[PDB]
């Protein structure tokens, strides 16, 4: 299952974080160092597959952002990998133009996608049609 | 390519030539060593320092890859003569290149100078620049004076040299002059003029950048361990001033300790009271241990430096407190059964031991101070709680003061050496441990009379040693000053 | 000897990078920007070695330097080489900037492959003979740079002046030069020691030579015996129970009174706890900063022989009593159109026996700019 | 819209140096704190903007201290975007306190007792994003009561079913086993997908950890799987993603299978079989969509089709075709491929029908390993000869291995010279080659070795007997290279310190050439080790008087005597003294061969 | 400032 969620940009400023089980805030920030250090010094020609310790990340780029994925390690990764590039399809369909700026500015809007499609540590709705309805019919109401 | 490249090496144009020749001298291939081997010979003759130049650092090149070759050889030999050249820049890459080979190793290197050779390389020390004259500073730093004669002429051509480039020149020229001290202290005075002289330019470092200053103070540090009789009242020039970087601090502290004297003691004392008001966790370290050696250094100092680290331990900070325990323990080696009173406050402040070392200095003391303490057995008693995960040096520590400590009082400490004593027999992965173990025990059931004669035994002083290297350790060093090794204090045996 | 040479930015990012030698990696410089720029343990030599690799860093604009070896080579010849490599660059191009730095490939690439082969560095050679000037001139500009530590007590706890020489010659041909000053060691006085350019020759020393065209430096020296103090500091503390301090700072004109000072910068400390200092200033303005915990009280021009003092009110903030706050010394900086040193130039014997004229055609230019170095006074 | 946030983010966010932001944000504090304590708490724009402010501030690396009462008051709204705001703060910022539990809880349960998707939804969001003790049990049999019989909004069963899965992760004994399985072993056939996957979640779990009530399920997932792996080119196209007909509910359901052994209903073995081979067939034409995800995603249902092969095992002749598929991968040009391709193998080596295969592809796990240029293979490899160890294995991995050893950057190395070193205990055949491994790998690495192994080296030494001379004898062979290190002199002073007697015959061995060669990297040595050595010295004194008078003198000196350590200056007064004696009946009685190290 | 020398 799910352990938790990152988004980074080149020098490693936090935008978001995302957890599911009890942990501490002083590991948790070390754990993001050294997960930086680990995913800053790839590039295009390796294979987004990564093991350490007891755990294993996924880390798909665009323009100038990591997307860092952390699961358990018995699970399916490509499948993860896909629902990630859903993601970022859905999530560029929404504005007509996806942007570092749309994070800063639509945090809540991103928090509320995550939780429509990501929950208790696994994918909860894979339909991207219905996620743009439900999207449409919640931005409705105040 | 390399046939043009040995075409270029044909060009008239000396530039051209120069740029085939350094192009394919870059190039590691199994080949290239033999198909240069030609070209690369009418290179190193030609009408140009320039051409002549970089054919050396060619060869140079040349030698480090798949080249042991006769014509390498004779490569070697052309160059070795080639010293004889009218280009400073010419011999200097020669000497240059020679001294790199000299470093691949099978015994045979360097190949050359004698007293002709070294008439020639003080010529060319005065016709060179910077980079040449420290290829013949450190390539120097290799012969043997047959005699005074020599070594008498060539410290003359060289002590004037407070050269252009200072800092690399002059320490190499030190680096060389050092390894010709073999003179006894009091000759025909060279000797004491010598002495005299050394003090303005070594004061002169530490005017440059603080990465400079570091380095210069590690190798200064150094030297001063091997002598201190060079700079010997100048202790009021290298006071801290408080915006330096933190490391040049620290050493210049343990400097300040180097140079403390029997007038220095009220200056010191000053000094070490405003630098332990700093915040910094180590400096604070390094400050009271700095405390802890200049009362090592004199009685007087001794007292009073006893007061302040009391007062130290009345400050209640853990790690300082710790710091002190180690000092006392030292003092207590050197100057013994004199302070015994304040060990009951080192029991009080008992419960503020979370380091090792510190742990087992109380434990080393209260072993040594049975007689004085009736309560610490209890206390030895509750640290024989952790007997693994504890340190394998604090178990030796506990080990040997707790046998002791049954040699002087039998009565009350049976059972406890008789369980640690299975324990160490019974659960050691420490070889060495279970020997000792074996040995105890085979020593505690012969008879106390013989042990007491053994382990009872004192020990002599220390007699005014703070933090000492091992002489063979900085007479090697004293062969490498001016490089990484003397700042790293760890030879190259340690890193190839 | 040097195989990789690498430079980055203040962002981080590599901006140039040329390897010598099959030994340095990428794992190199990547481990450098991780564990320098990276690493939030500031505390560090100036030097360092991880996994016997040794690397090389020092920060000049927002720039850093990268050299890695594998070798136990002399640190201060590659230090030089890499001063030597800035101060070409900053030659070349003026300010050092990223787009600066940046503009100029070709230039970086032929330098580094000129300059040095293989980590090897490669480079009358001060003047020319065919040096013209109908106007035979010369400047003479005198530096010397003041330290002190004052002591509240009123001893000079320390003292000692680092002093350059700058001169700007324009005159014909080949100029034999004799340089007269006091060296008696009636004026004279003590050089302490000095350093000299390559045209000095060492045949009382005096100096013999020819200068190179233009500017140039002839000679290097320290000073650290009967320097004349430019200022005297006289610091007053009072303490006005928890709430205010009464400090007042007199400070001395150690110069002739026909002598003017120019741009005295006063720095009275305060603990960070004042809530507030009140300035009273007969002279210039004063100024209370409580942010850097300062008092700014500056003087355009006040003579020599004379005095001046700040009247200030430090208002504290009750606090943590118990533990006292602990003075800094009382800074000073300044600039004095006069050698603390007190040096006097005999003559400079400048002759040209080539070319058909005399000393009288040359216009000889001299003047003193003292400056402060370290001039802090305890209280 | 919203301007203030906007004008917010702008205003800190386009800030210099982090001490500026500091002095904005301290005057931030104060504004904020201004606003919230003393002032008018208005209800919709005032307070909203300001609690996302405050929580802009906290994420971007700050705190806040303060509007938690007032930050449960949006929860108590009408307006879906106040209670949403309000539940950002409460989910993100979660404290040690007591009432503010019991307001979450009233607010949950007075909120959950709604008919849309947004209010539940948001309840649900906020249970399982964080859990506590008590809000987890005012519904252990609430949740239920949405997931029993009942039928809501789809989204909002989906919300149900994860949360009660995150529930049982929390507090696997505070959840009832009641006659609910019925409909979750009904509802699996339901049209919605998502549904189906947050019910697949479910069971996976539930079933995996409680085989006997979930058997049901068995035939209709099967079904369900028969009609998704063709069901049409455009059925579902809702939630079809490039032509793939929802791979990951396969994938899911494969795992599903997992948790129970080979079904028995011959209809749905059969089906199974021939499903998966349609899904052979399927990966036989090329792919349909040149974009690479297309590929992804069947690769995908491939793999998970064949771990369920692998942990269920139903046919040999469809493990090697399998083996023959992942072989082709280990050599295929896209980089994921391989690395599942390989990961898969691992797996397979396990499988004795296909273990043939696996063997006959170690020379291929070897040059993979070689031309990677990508390290995580080579560990994953060394992981794979690990599971296809034996003797013979273990001897051609070991010099395989070495070499890749000795072809290591720089941890590999030490974590691999561990595991040598259990290979080697765990598979010597002779004894002495397990010295010489040991010692050729101390050869290669050195630094990075133990403090255990070489422990574990002299208890085998010492209870192996017969080894020890040649041990022994080997040790002095070696120590004489040039470039000697440091450990390498703590085993050789032990092992000739104790063993001296048998080597000392030879002249060239003699004890006075052993003493000189220990004395000589007597000034290579930490405390530790030169305390080591002097205990070597006694005991080799204890071995030959002969050369006593040399070794007398050796620890005479003032270094040794007046030295600054104490343990140091300690044994040497031991020593010393006990050699003053010298009775040769106390100096052999107390120094004993010593008995045999018992095995831990 | 400069002064005749």
């Amino acid at each position: 299952m799910i352990r938790f969620i990152l988004i980074q940009n080149r020098a490693g400023k936090t935008r978001l974080a995302k957890w599911y089980m009890q942990f501490d805030d002083d590991e948790k920030q070390k754990l993001i160092e050294e997960v930086h250090a680990v995913v800053t010094v790839r590039d295009a020609k390796h294979t987004n597959f990564v093991e350490f310790r007891n755990f294993k990340i996924i880390y798909r780029r665009y323009a100038g952002l990591y997307f860092c994925i952390c699961v358990d390690v018995n699970d399916n990764n490509l499948a993860y990998l896909e629902a990630i590039h859903n993601f970022v399809e859905v999530l560029n369909e929404y504005f007509h133009n996806v942007c570092e700026l749309d994070l800063v500015f639509n945090f809540y809007k991103v928090y509320t996608v995550v939780d429509e499609m990501f929950l208790a540590g696994e994918i909860r709705e894979t339909s991207q049609t219905k996620v743009l309805k439900q999207l449409l019919m919640l931005q409705s109401l105040e | 390519a390399v046939n043009s490249f040995v075409k270029d090496c044909e060009d008239p144009n000396p530039l051209i030539r120069a740029l085939a020749v350094r192009t394919m001298g870059c190039i590691r291939v199994d080949k290239i060593t033999e198909y240069l081997c030609e070209p690369l010979r009418k290179c190193l003759k030609d009408e140009d320092p320039y051409v002549r130049k970089t054919a050396a650092v060619c060869v140079a090149k040349l030698h480090d890859i798949n080249a042991q070759m006769v014509e390498d050889q004779g490569f070697l030999d052309s160059l070795r003569d080639l010293i004889a050249d009218s280009n400073p820049m010419v011999v200097a890459n020669a000497v240059a290149a020679l001294s790199e080979i000299s470093e691949s190793h099978p015994n045979s290197n360097l190949l050359d100078l004698n007293p002709q050779n070294i008439n020639k390389l003080l010529t060319a020390l005065n016709e060179c620049t910077e980079w040449g004259q420290i290829f013949i500073l450190d390539c120097l730093s290799n012969y043997n004076p047959k005699d005074d004669r020599e070594a008498q002429s060539i410290c003359e051509r060289v002590t004037p040299r407070l050269s252009h480039a200072n800092s690399a020149v002059v320490l190499s020229a030190v680096k060389v002059l050092m390894k010709f001290l073999e003179l006894l202290p009091k000759d025909s005075d060279y000797y004491n003029m010598l002495l005299k002289k050394l003090a303005p330019p070594l004061v002169t470092l530490l005017s440059g950048e603080p990465e400079v200053q570091y380095v210069a103070l590690r190798n200064i540090n150094l030297i001063v361990q091997k002598r201190p009789e060079i700079l010997k009242q100048e202790i009021k020039v290298f006071f801290v001033k408080y915006n330096d970087p933190i490391y040049v601090k620290l050493e210049k502290l343990d400097i300040m300790i180097r140079l403390a004297s029997q007038a220095n003691i009220a200056q010191v004392l000053a000094e070490l009271k405003e630098y332990a008001t700093e915040v910094d966790v180590d400096f604070v370290r390094k400050a009271v241990r700095a405390i802890g050696r200049c009362a090592i250094k004199v009685e007087q100092s001794a007292e009073r430096c006893v007061s302040t680290l009391l007062d130290l331990i009345q400050t209640k900070v853990n790690y300082v407190v710790q710091e002190a325990i180690v000092v006392i323990r030292d003092i207590f080696r050197k100057y013994p059964n004199k302070y015994e009173s304040i060990i009951a406050t080192l029991c009080e402040n008992l419960d503020s031991l979370d380091e090792p070392d510190a742990r087992a200095a109380m434990i080393w003391i209260v072993g040594e101070y049975a007689e004085r303490i009736d309560n610490a057995d209890e206390l030895l008693e509750s640290f024989l709680e952790g007997f693994h995960d504890e340190s394998t040096q604090v178990q030796l520590t506990l080990l040997t003061a707790i046998v002791k400590l049954f040699l002087k009082k039998p009565s009350e400490t049976q059972e406890l050496v008789q369980q640690v004593l299975s324990l160490a027999t019974q659960d050691s992965d420490n070889p060495d441990l279970r020997d000792r173990g074996y040995i105890y025990w085979r020593l505690l059931s012969t008879d106390p009379v013989t042990a007491k004669e053994v382990v009872l035994s004192e020990k002599p002083l220390i007699s005014e040693e703070t933090d000492l290297i091992e002489p063979t350790l900085l007479d090697e060093l004293i062969c490498h000053i001016g490089s990484l090794a003397s700042v790293y204090h760890k030879p190259p045996n340690a890193f190839v | 000897m040097i195989g990789g040479l690498f430079i980055y930015n203040h962002k981080g990012e590599v901006l140039i990078s040329r390897v010598y030698r099959d030994d340095i990696g990428r794992n190199a410089v990547d481990a450098f920007r991780v564990n320098v720029i990276h690493a939030r343990q500031q505390v560090r030599s100036p030097v360092t070695n991880i996994a016997r690799t040794s690397f090389f860093h020092v920060k000049r604009s927002n720039i850093w330097l990268a050299a890695v070896t594998k070798q136990n080579v002399n640190a201060a010849m590659v230090f030089e080489f890499l001063y030597k490599m800035c101060d070409v660059m900053a030659a070349y191009f003026g300010k050092i900037s990223e787009e600066n730095i940046k503009n100029n490939f070709v230039l970086i690439y032929e330098l580094l492959d000129e300059i040095l082969d293989f980590g090897y560095p490669q480079n009358i050679g001060w003047r020319r003979e065919g040096i013209k000037y109908r106007r035979n001139e010369l400047f003479l500009d005198v530096l010397e740079s003041v330290n002190l530590l004052m002591s509240p007590q009123g001893q000079v706890l320390s003292a000692h002046v680092s002093g350059r020489v700058v001169m700007k010659s324009y005159l014909s041909g080949m100029p034999e030069c004799k340089f007269g000053m006091n060296d008696k060691i009636k004026q004279s006085i003590a050089i302490d020691d000095c350093t000299f350019h390559q045209c000095v020759r060492l045949s009382e020393r005096s100096i013999s030579f020819i200068p190179p065209d233009g500017e140039f430096e002839l000679m290097r020296y320290r000073t650290t015996k009967d320097i004349i103090l430019p200022f005297r500091v006289i610091p007053l503390v009072r303490e006005v129970g928890r709430t205010k301090l009464e400090v007042k700072v007199v400070i001395k004109s150690n110069f002739k009174p026909s002598l003017l000072a120019q741009k005295i910068e006063v720095r009275i400390p305060t603990p960070l706890n004042t809530s507030g200092v009140q300035v009273i200033c007969m002279k210039g303005k004063a100024k209370y900063k409580a942010s850097e915990n300062a008092i700014v009280w500056k003087i355009k021009r006040m003579a020599g022989m004379k005095e001046s003092q700040i009247s200030a009110e430090i208002e504290l903030l009750p606090t943590n009593d118990k533990k006292k706050w602990a003075r800094p010394p009382i800074s000073m900086n300044f600039e004095v159109p006069f050698a603390p040193s007190g040096l006097k130039v005999r003559y400079l014997k400048v002759f040209e026996p080539k070319l058909n004229y005399s000393d009288h055609d040359v216009i000889k230019w001299v003047r003193y700019i003292g400056r402060s170095g370290i001039y802090e006074t305890r209280c | 819209g919203m301007r203030g946030l906007a004008v917010f983010i702008s205003d800190i966010r386009n800030c210099k140096s982090k001490e500026a932001e500091i002095k904005r944000i301290n005057k931030e504090l104060a504004n904020i704190r201004s606003k919230f304590k003393g002032d008018k708490a208005l209800d919709g724009y005032s307070k909203k903007k300001y609690v996302c402010k405050l929580l802009f501030i906290f994420l971007l690396g700050h705190d806040i201290d303060f509007g938690h009462m007032e930050a449960v008051n949006l929860l108590s709204s009408n307006r879906y975007t106040e209670k949403q705001i309000g539940y950002l703060f409460i989910s993100v910022l979660v404290n040690s306190n007591s009432e503010l539990i019991r307001l979450i809880n009233n607010a949950i349960k007075n909120d959950l007792a709604s008919r849309n998707p947004t209010f539940m939804g948001l309840a649900l969001h906020c249970i399982a994003n964080v859990g506590s003790r008590e809000m987890a049990e005012a519904f252990a049999g609430e949740i239920p009561k949405i997931l029993v019989a009942g039928d809501t909004m789809d989204s909002v069963k989906q919300s149900a079913a994860l949360c009660l899965l995150r529930l049982y992760r929390t507090s696997p004994d505070l959840v009832p086993m009641g006659d609910w399985t019925s409909r979750v072993v009904h509802l699996l056939n339901d049209q919605h997908l998502g549904v189906v996957t947050a019910a697949t979640s479910l069971i996976t779990t539930l079933a995996q950890k409680n085989p006997e009530e979930f058997k049901t399920s068995v035939s209709l997932a099967v079904s369900r799987l028969s009609r998704i792996v063709t069901s049409a080119s455009t059925d579902l196209q809702d939630y079809t993603y490039y032509f793939v007909p929802a791979p990951w509910l396969s994938v899911k359901l494969l795992r599903l299978l997992q948790c129970y052994p080979p079904p028995e209903d011959p209809a749905v073995r059969g089906r199974l079989t021939e499903c998966l081979e349609t899904i052979l067939n399927k990966a036989q034409e090329p792919p349909k969509s040149k974009k690479v995800q297309h590929s992804n995603a069947k690769n995908a249902v491939l793999f998970e089709a064949i771990s369920l092969i692998i942990h269920h095992d139903s046919e040999p002749n469809l493990l090697v075709r399998a083996c023959n598929q992942l072989g082709q991968f280990l050599q295929h040009r896209e980089t994921n491929l391989r690395y599942l391709a390989l990961e898969s193998m691992c797996t397979l080596a396990s499988s004795e029908f296909s273990h043939e295969a696996v063997k006959t592809h170690i020379e291929t796990v070897i040059n993979a390993l070689k031309t990677e240029r990508d390290v995580s293979v080579r560990q994953r490899a060394v992981d794979l000869l690990y599971a296809m160890c034996d003797r013979s294995n273990a001897q051609q991995i070991v010099a395989e291995m070495l070499s890749y050893l000795e072809t290591a950057d720089y941890s590999i190395r030490e974590e691999i010279v561990l595991k040598v070193a259990i290979l080697a205990e765990k598979y010597a055949v002779d004894y002495t080659w397990y010295v010489d491994t040991i010692l050729n790998l101390i050869r290669i690495a050195g630094d990075y070795v133990s403090e255990e192994v070489w422990y574990r080296v002299i208890q085998i030494v010492i209870n192996r007997d017969d080894v020890q001379g040649y041990a022994a004898k080997t040790v002095f062979e070696a120590l004489q290279a040039p470039a000697c290190h440091e450990n390498l002199v703590k085993v050789g002073g032990y092992i000739l310190g104790e063993f001296g007697n048998l080597i000392a015959g030879d002249p060239r061995s003699s004890p006075l050439i052993q003493f000189n060669l220990l004395h000589s990297k007597f000034h290579l040595c930490s405390v530790p080790t030169r305390a080591l050595l002097l205990s070597t010295y006694i005991k080799f004194v204890n071995l030959f008087p002969e050369v006593k008078a040399t070794i007398q003198d050796v620890l005479r000196s003032d270094s040794q005597l007046k030295n600054a350590d104490v343990e140091l200056q300690q044994r040497a007064v031991e020593y010393l003294r006990l050699s003053t004696v010298a009775s040769t009946d106390i100096l052999a009685t107390v120094l004993e061969e010593m008995p045999p190290f018992p095995e831990r | 400032d400069y002064q005749r020398l």
